[PDB]
C-alpha cells in the first residue's frame, strides 16, 4: 500500500508566493476579461442612445435631435465623445455638467408643454428662427425653448407664471439673447435697457443683455446663454422680461430612481438583457473581478489593473 | 513544501489516480490499483470550496461608477475625482492580487498536511504490522488481502505479528 | 501519561477560512454593537444644542432661537435635520454651506455687537420687524442683524466702518432687502438706485437690489439676501450703501479649535460622559472596530458595515468524551 | 485541522483540565488526575496576546467624521464625497472581516502546533520507556510514580528500560 | 552527525504576529528613511524656481521677480511658503488657485507680446506706474501687463483684437482698475460709465468699476482685479472698453505635459540628479516605500507613516558554541 | 516555534556555519568541521527572494502627488481633499505594516520547516544505521567518513548492518 495524491494534464499555471510558473491540477478564473462587445439592454429597459447630439442638444430639442423627444424611460444613456448637435446657438450652458448629474439620476420623464406656443405669447412674435439651427434645408430652432421678438413695433412688458401642480420636480429651461449690434437689440426688442427676470420659490436670477462684438462661431455673432432651474411640487416660477427672453416651450416633470449614469461609448446595440454594461461592452458577471472598464452600469466585478487572479484550488501537478 | 509530503518523501502524484485528491496504490494478489480516499478527499473539497465562496463573498458588486464631466474652471474637481478613482482602484488591485498570491501558498501548505496527515493515521494503525519505506509506500509482511485491504478505512485486524525480524 | 487540549461548553460561534459556525472555547467580539442612546457629552464638555433652530437662524439669531444666544463654547453641534426656525425671511444665504463648515472648527464665540442698534445709525429708523420673523406673537427680525430704513423721509448716504482689534478671526454678518414694489423700495429708502458696498482688504462686494414679483414665502413678496465673511486681525471693513442695507448688529469673534463638528440627531441628552458620540448615541469606546454609525464624534472605534469580527483565541471545543 | 493533533489523533478536549491549554491526564496507580501544562500554556498566551494586541494596534481610533451637507447645485461634489466616504467605509469594512477570517485558521492551526509540540518531547523522553498508542497517550513500561511522573516537565530519569518484549 | 541551521552578529530586530524584538540573520530596511536634504534635479531637467514670488506674481510679471521671465521650461516649480512678491499692486486674483491648477501641467512656454507696448495703443497713453509695483527704487508695474490711461484729455473707445495662431492654448491675462474717488475715475479714464468687454467663442464678461474707499494695502485704496482665459487654436479674443482696462501686453503658449507639480520648499538648491525629489529632499528610490514626505515629484516610493517595516529574510539568531 | 526544530528540540544555530542557511556538524575521527547544506539553501534563498520580489513588484511608484491650494470659500472642498490624502496614506499603511508583520512569522516559519524537513530525510535514510538523541543529533554506530558522509544527502549505501546491539 502507497499513499499519495492526484494529477492530471491540466497546464493551468499558478503565481504563488515564492514561485511563478507554478502548474496545479485545479484552479479558478477569479476575473473577467471577456465582454459582450456590444450595447445590451438592462434588465429589459433600454438606454438613453443619444446620437450625434449632446445632453444639451438633447433637452433643448436641438432640432436635428427630432427622434430623441420621444423616449421617456431608460436604463442608462449613451453619448458620443464629441456630438456636433447641441447648442447650435452659441451661448453658454449655466452648470451644463451639473444639469448632466441631474438627469444621469432620471429614471423617467414627462415632456409636456409649459408654455404653449400658440397662445402663450400674444401681442409677442414667436417665430423667429435662426440659420445656426438649421434642421431639413431650412432654419430651424430649438423644439424646448421658443424666441421671443416684437410684434407691431412693440415688445410689451412681458410676465408669465407656471405651477407646478405635477407633483413631481419640473426641469425649466430658458434663455437670454445677447445681439451683436445695438441695431439688432433695438429692431428685435424695441427697447436698449432690456431686464429678464426669473423667479421661483428659492430661485431668482436677474438677467441683462451685455451688446458687444464677438468672434462668430456657427456663423453668429450673438450669443444665447442658456439657463435651467428645478420647481419643486408645488412651487411657481415667475418670468419677467422687457426683451431677449428666450423663453420655456417644453419642460420636463423629472421622476428620480436608482443608479443610472452617462457613458461614452461606439459599442453597437443589440438584444441582448446583461446585468452589467461597460463602454467596452457588457458583462456576464458571476466572477467578483474584472479589467475590461472601470465604467460600469449595474450589479457588476469589482473593476482591477490586474491581468491574472489565478487562485488554486487543487494541489502541485507532477506527473513522470 | 511546507509539510514534507508533496515534493518531499512523495515525489510526484498518479496520473492514474482519479476519482479523488488523495488515496492509495496497493499492491495486493487480489489485484492492483489506485484506490481513491474519501473521507479526507470530500473534506479537502468542504474547505476548498469555502474558501472560493468565503472569499468571493467578501466582494461586493460594483455599481454604477461613470465618469464626472468637470467644466473649463474646474481642474481641481477634476483631478480630486481622478485622485479618488485611481486611489481606489489601485487599493481593490493590490487587495485582490494579494489575495490570491497568499492565499494560494495557504492552500498547498493545506492540501500538504492533509497528505502528511493521511501517510500518519496509518502508521498509527499499521504500528508494526509493515517495513517502512521512506517513499509513502507500506510493504506488509503480511498477506493482507482485498479484504483487509479496504480494512485501512476502518481496522479490526488479525493482528498477530508473524515473525520477520 | 497523555497528551491533549482543554476544553469547555463554550457556544463561541466563529468563520473561519475552512469552515464557518467554527464552536471554540474563547474569542473576544472585536467590533462594538451596542451605544448609548443618548446625546452624552464628550471628556466632560456640553455640546450646542441647537434645538428647532438651523444653523442659518442660529448664527443670524432667529428671535425664536432665543436659547441659543448664551452658549458660547461646545464640543459639538445637534441640529435637527429638517429645522423649523433658520432663515424666516425669505431669501439665499450666500456660500450657506461654507460658513456651516466654518462654525464647524470653532471651538468657541464671543459673540459681540459690532454696531449698537443704539447710537450706531442716527439719522436712520433701525426700528424694523416682521411678521415673517415674529417672536412670541409680536412681529420681530433677526437679533443679530438689522433693518435700517429711511428716516424723516430721508436715508442719508451710509458709511460704518470696523477695525478688527478682537486678535481673533471676526465673522461679520449682513444681509441685503429686495422689495417687490417699487413703491416699498422708494416708501422705504427714498431712491431707487440703491447701492450697497461691503469692502475689506480681503473681500470687497458691490450690492444692487433687484426688483421684481415673487412666489409668497412665509407670506412675503420681499426677499434679503445673506452674507458674510470673515475679517482676519488688524484689518477693516466698509459697509456703505444709499439703501436696502441689513446692517450687521453682532458679529462673532472666532477662536478655533480640533474635534468638533455638526450632526443630526433625535437622541436625547442626557449627563452621561463619553469619549465617542454618535448621532445614535454615545460609545464606550474600548475595541478597533464599530458598526452602529458612520458619523462619528471624538475618539471612537474605526466604523466598518461588518456584523461580527469574532476573532478566536482558543482552540475547537470538543465535550461529551 | 493542519497538524494532526485537536480533532485527529486527540479527537476530544477535557473539560477536566482547567488552570491552561495543554496538559496530561497521568494514569498512575497513586492517583490520576488533570495536571495542566504551564510553560507551552504561558508561552501560547504570550503569543496570542502579542497577536491580538499587534492587530489592534494597526488600527487608529477614527476621530470626528462629519457629513457634509451641499446645496442643489453641488451635486457631482456631492457624489464624489459619497464616493469617498462609502469608498473608504468598504475597504476597511472588508478588510476587517477579511482580517478575522484569514487569522482564525493561523491561531486555530497555531493550538494545533503547540499541541503536537507537546506530544513530541515525551516521545523524545519516553524514547524506549513507554507504549505509544496514537490517542495521545503513553502505557509506561515503568511504573512511574507521582515523583518521575512531574518529572516529565524536565526530565532526569533513573532512564534504563525495561524489558516488556 | 548533526543538523542545524546559521546564525551571524545580526542585530537586526523584527516584528512577527506572536512575537516582538526578534533578532534575526538577515533582513531588509523595506522603507526609506534618509533623505538628500537639497532641491536637486530631476533625471537633468531643473526645477523652475520662483524665489521670493507667488506664482501670482511670476505669471503677471511683478517687476520685483525680473530674474523669473527668462525661464520657459521646468521639470517642476517651488514656492516659498510666504512668498512676499506677488499681487504689488492689490486686487481679487479671479480663479487664482485655478490658475496655480492649470500651470502645474505645464511643461514649457513661449512668452511672446500679444500686444506690443508700443504700437498696441496710440491715442492711450502707456506710461502709468505704481510706486506699490516699484521696482528697483523707482515705481515699476507688471511687465505682462500694461496700464492704459487718458491722453490729451480723452480715452477714445478701445478695441484691439487678437487671433491663436500659435496651435497651442493661449494663456491670456488682463485686468481692471477701480478707482477709490469719482475724481481720479473722471480724471484717469474721462468718463464714469466705463465698460469693459473680454470675448472669445468660450468666455465672454463684462467688467463694470465699482467705485468705493477701500483700506488701504500697499498705501493704496483702489484696486485691481486680475483676471485670465486660455485662448483655443483657431480662437480669437475682443478686448473692448471704455475707460479702467489694464490691458494684456504679453501673454503665454502653452505647451502641457506629464507629472510636473508645484511644492512648497526652503531647501536650497544643488546640483544632484534626483530620480525623485519631495519638499524635504530628493530620494535615492529603491525602496517600496517612504516616510520623509506625502508630497512628491519624479518616479518615488509610496509614503507611509510607519517607522520600521523590516521582513526578515533569515532565520533566528542563536550564537554562543 | 511552529515546527518543532527551532528553540525546540534544535534549540540552536552554529555561528560556526556560514556559506548557507542549513547544514551539519559531523563530529568524526577525521576532523570536524561545518559543512553547510546546498540543496535546501539554495531552494530557500529561491524562494525568500521571490517572496520579497513578489512584494514590492505589488507596489506601484508613487508618481506626482502634489497639494491643491483651495480658495476662502472651500474649506469644504480642501477638507474633502485631506480626507482623501489622508485616507490612501492611512490605507497604505496599514497595508503595508500589516503584511510585514504578518508575512514575519509565515517567513520564520517557513525556514522552520525546512530545518524539520532537513532531520528528516535523514532519520528517513539512517532508519536503522544511527541512535537518534533528542538534541537533533545522530550518534552513528558506524565511523562514518568522509566518503558516505558527503553520501548522506544522496546514498547507495554499504546498507548491511553491523551489529552494536
Ligand atoms: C447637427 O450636426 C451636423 C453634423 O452631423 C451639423 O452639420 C455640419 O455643420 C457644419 C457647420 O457648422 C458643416 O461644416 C462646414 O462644412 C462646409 C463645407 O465643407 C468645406 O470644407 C471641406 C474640408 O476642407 C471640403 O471638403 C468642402 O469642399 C468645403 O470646402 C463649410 O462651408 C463650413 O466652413 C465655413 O462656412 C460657414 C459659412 O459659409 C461658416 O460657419 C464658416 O465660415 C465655416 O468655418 C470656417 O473654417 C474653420 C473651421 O475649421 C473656421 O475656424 C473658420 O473660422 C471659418 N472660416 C471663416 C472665414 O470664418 C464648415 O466647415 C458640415 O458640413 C455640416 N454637415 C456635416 C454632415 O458635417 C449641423 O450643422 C448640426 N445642426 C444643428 C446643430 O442644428
Ligand atoms: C421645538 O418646537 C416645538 C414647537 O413646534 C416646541 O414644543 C412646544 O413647546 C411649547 C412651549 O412653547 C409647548 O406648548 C405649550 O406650553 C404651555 C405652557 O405649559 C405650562 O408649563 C409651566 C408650568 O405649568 C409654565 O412654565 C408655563 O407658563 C405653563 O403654566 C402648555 O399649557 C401646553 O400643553 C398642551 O396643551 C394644548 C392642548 O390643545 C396644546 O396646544 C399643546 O401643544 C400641548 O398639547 C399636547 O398634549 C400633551 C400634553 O402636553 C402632549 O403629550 C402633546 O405632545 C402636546 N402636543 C403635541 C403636538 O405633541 C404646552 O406645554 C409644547 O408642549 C411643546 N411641544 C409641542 C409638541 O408643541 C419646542 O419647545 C421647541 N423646542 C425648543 C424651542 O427647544
Ligand atoms: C529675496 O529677498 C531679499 C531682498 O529682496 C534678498 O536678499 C537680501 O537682501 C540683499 C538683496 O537685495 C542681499 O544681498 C545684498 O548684496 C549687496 C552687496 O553685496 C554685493 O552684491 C552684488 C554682487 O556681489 C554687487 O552689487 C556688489 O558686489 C555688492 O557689494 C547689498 O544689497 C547687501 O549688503 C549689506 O548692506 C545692506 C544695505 O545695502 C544691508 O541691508 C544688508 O543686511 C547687508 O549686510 C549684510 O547682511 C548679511 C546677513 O548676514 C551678510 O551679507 C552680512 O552679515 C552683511 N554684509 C557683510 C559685508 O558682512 C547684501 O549683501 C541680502 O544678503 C539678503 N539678505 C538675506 C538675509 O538673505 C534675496 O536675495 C531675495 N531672493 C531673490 C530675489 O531670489
Ligand atoms: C517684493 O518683496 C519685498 C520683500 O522682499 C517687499 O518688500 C517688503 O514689504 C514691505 C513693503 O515694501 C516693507 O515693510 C515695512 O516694514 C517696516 C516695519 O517698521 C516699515 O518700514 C513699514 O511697516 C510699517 O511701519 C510704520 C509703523 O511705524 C508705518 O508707517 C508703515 O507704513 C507700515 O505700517 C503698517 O503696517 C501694518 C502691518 O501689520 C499694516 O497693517 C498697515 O496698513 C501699515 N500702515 C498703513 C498706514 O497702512 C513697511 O511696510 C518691507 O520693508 C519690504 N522690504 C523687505 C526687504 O521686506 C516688496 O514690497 C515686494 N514688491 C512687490 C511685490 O512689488
Ligand atoms: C448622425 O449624423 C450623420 C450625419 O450628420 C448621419 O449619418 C447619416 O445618416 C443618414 C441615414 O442613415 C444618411 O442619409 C442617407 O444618405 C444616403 C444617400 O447618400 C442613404 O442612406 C439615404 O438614401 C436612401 O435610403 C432610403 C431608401 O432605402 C430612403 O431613406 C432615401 O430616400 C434613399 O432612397 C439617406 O439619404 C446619411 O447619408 C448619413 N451620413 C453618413 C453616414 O455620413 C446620421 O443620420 C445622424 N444620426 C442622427 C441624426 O440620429
Ligand atoms: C419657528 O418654528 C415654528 C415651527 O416650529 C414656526 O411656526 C410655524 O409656521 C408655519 C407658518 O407660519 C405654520 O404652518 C401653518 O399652519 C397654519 C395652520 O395650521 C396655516 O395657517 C399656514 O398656512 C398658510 O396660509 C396661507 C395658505 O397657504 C398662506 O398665504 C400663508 O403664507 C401660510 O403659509 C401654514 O400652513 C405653523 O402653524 C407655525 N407654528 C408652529 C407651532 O409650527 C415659526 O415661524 C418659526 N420662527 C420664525 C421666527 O418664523
Ligand atoms: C486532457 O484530457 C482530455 C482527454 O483525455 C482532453 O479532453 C483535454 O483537452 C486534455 N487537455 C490537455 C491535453 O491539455
Ligand atoms: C513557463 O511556462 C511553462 C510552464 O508554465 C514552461 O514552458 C516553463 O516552466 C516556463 N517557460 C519556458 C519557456 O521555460
Ligand atoms: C394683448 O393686446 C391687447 C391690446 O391690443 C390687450 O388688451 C391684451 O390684454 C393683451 N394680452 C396680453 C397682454 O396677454
Ligand atoms: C444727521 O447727523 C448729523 C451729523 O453731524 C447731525 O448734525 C444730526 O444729528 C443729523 N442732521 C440733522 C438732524 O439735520
Ligand atoms: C451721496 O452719495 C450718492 C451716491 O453715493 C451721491 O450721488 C451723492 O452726491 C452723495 N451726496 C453728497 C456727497 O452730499
Ligand atoms: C477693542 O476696542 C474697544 C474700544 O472701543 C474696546 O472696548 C474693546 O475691549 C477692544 N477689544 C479688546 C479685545 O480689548
Ligand atoms: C464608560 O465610560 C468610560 C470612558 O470611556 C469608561 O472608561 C467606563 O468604563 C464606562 N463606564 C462608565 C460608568 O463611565
Ligand atoms: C530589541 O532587541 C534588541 C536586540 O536584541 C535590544 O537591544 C532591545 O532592548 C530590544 N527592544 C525591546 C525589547 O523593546
Ligand atoms: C487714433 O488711432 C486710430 C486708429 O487706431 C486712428 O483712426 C486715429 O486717426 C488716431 N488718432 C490720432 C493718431 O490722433
Ligand atoms: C543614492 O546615491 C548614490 C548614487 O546613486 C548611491 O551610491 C547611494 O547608495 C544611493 N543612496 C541610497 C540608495 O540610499
Ligand atoms: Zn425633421
Ligand atoms: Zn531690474
Amino acid at each position: 500500500i502507497c499513499i499519495g495524491y492526484h494529477a492530471n494534464n491540466s497546464t493551468d499555471t499558478v503565481d504563488t508566493v515564492l514561485e511563478k510558473n507554478v502548474t496545479v491540477t485545479h484552479s479558478v478564473n477569479l476575473l473577467e476579461d471577456s465582454h459582450n462587445g456590444k450595447l445590451c439592454l438592462l434588465k429589459g429597459i433600454a438606454p438613453l442612445q443619444l446620437g450625434n447630439c449632446s445632453v444639451a442638444g438633447w433637452i433643448l430639442g436641438n432640432p436635428e435631435c427630432e427622434l430623441l423627444i420621444s423616449k421617456e424611460s431608460w436604463s442608462y444613456i449613451v453619448e458620443k465623445p464629441n456630438p456636433e448637435n447641441g447648442t447650435c446657438y452659441p451661448g453658454h450652458f449655466a452648470d451644463y455638467e451639473e444639469l448632466r448629474e441631474q438627469l444621469s439620476s432620471v429614471s423617467s420623464f414627462e415632456r409636456f408643454e409649459i408654455f404653449p406656443k400658440e397662445s402663450s405669447w400674444p401681442n409677442h412674435t414667436v417665430t423667429g428662427v435662426s440659420a445656426s439651427c438649421s434642421h431639413n434645408g431650412k432654419s430651424s430652432f430649438y423644439k424646448n425653448l421658443l424666441w421671443l421678438t416684437g410684434k407691431n413695433g412693440l415688445y410689451p412688458n412681458l410676465s408669465k407664471s407656471y405651477a407646478n401642480n405635477k407633483e413631481k420636480e419640473v426641469l425649466v429651461l430658458w434663455g437670454v439673447h445677447h445681439p451683436p449690434n445695438i441695431g439688432d437689440q433695438r429692431a428685435l426688442y424695441h427697447t436698449e435697457n432690456a431686464y429678464v427676470s426669473v423667479v421661483s420659490s428659492h430661485y431668482s436670477r436677474k438677467f441683462t443683455p451685455e451688446i458687444a462684438k464677438r468672434p462668430k462661431v456657427r456663423d453668429q455673432e450673438g450669443r444665447i446663454n442658456y439657463y435651467w432651474t428645478l420647481l419643486e411640487p408645488g412651487d411657481t416660477i415667475i418670468f419677467e422680461a422687457n426683451g431677449n427672453l428666450i423663453a420655456p416651450r417644453y419642460a420636463f416633470a423629472l421622476s428620480r430612481g436608482f443608479g443610472s449614469g452617462i457613458i461614452n461609448s461606439n459599442a453597437p446595440m443589440d438584444e441582448c438583457d446583461a446585468k452589467c454594461q461597460t463602454p467596452q461592452g457588457a458583462i456576464n458577471s458571476s466572477l467578483p473581478f474584472q479589467n475590461v472598464h472601470p465604467v460600469t452600469i449595474g450589479e457588476c466585478p469589482k473593476y482591477v489593473r490586474s491581468a491574472k487572479l489565478r487562485m488554486v484550488t487543487g494541489l502541485r501537478n507532477i506527473p513522470s | 513544501g511546507l509539510f514534507g509530503a508533496i515534493a518531499g518523501f512523495i515525489e510526484g502524484g498518479w496520473t492514474g489516480m482519479v476519482d479523488g485528491w488523495y488515496g492509495y496504490h496497493h499492491q495486493n494478489e487480489q489485484g492492483s490499483g489506485y484506490a481513491a480516499d474519501q473521507k479526507s478527499t470530500q473534506n479537502a473539497i468542504n474547505g476548498i470550496t469555502n474558501k472560493v465562496n468565503s472569499v468571493i463573498e467578501k466582494m461586493n458588486t460594483q455599481f454604477t461608477a461613470v465618469g464626472k464631466e468637470f467644466n473649463k474652471l474646474e481642474r481641481r474637481m477634476e483631478n480630486l475625482n481622478k485622485k479618488v478613482d485611481d486611489g481606489f482602484i489601485d487599493v481593490w488591485t493590490y487587495n485582490a492580487e494579494l489575495l490570491v498570491l497568499l492565499e494560494n501558498e495557504r492552500t498547498l501548505d493545506f492540501h500538504d498536511s492533509n497528505v502528511k496527515n493521511l501517510y500518519e493515521k496509518v502508521k498509527s494503525q499499521l504500528k508494526n504490522n509493515a517495513k517502512e519505506i521512506g517513499n509513502g509506500c507500506f510493504e506488509f509482511y503480511h498477506k493482507c488481502n482485498d479484504e483487509c485491504m479496504e480494512s485501512v478505512k476502518n481496522g479490526t485486524y488479525d493482528y498477530p505479528k508473524y515473525s520477520e525480524e
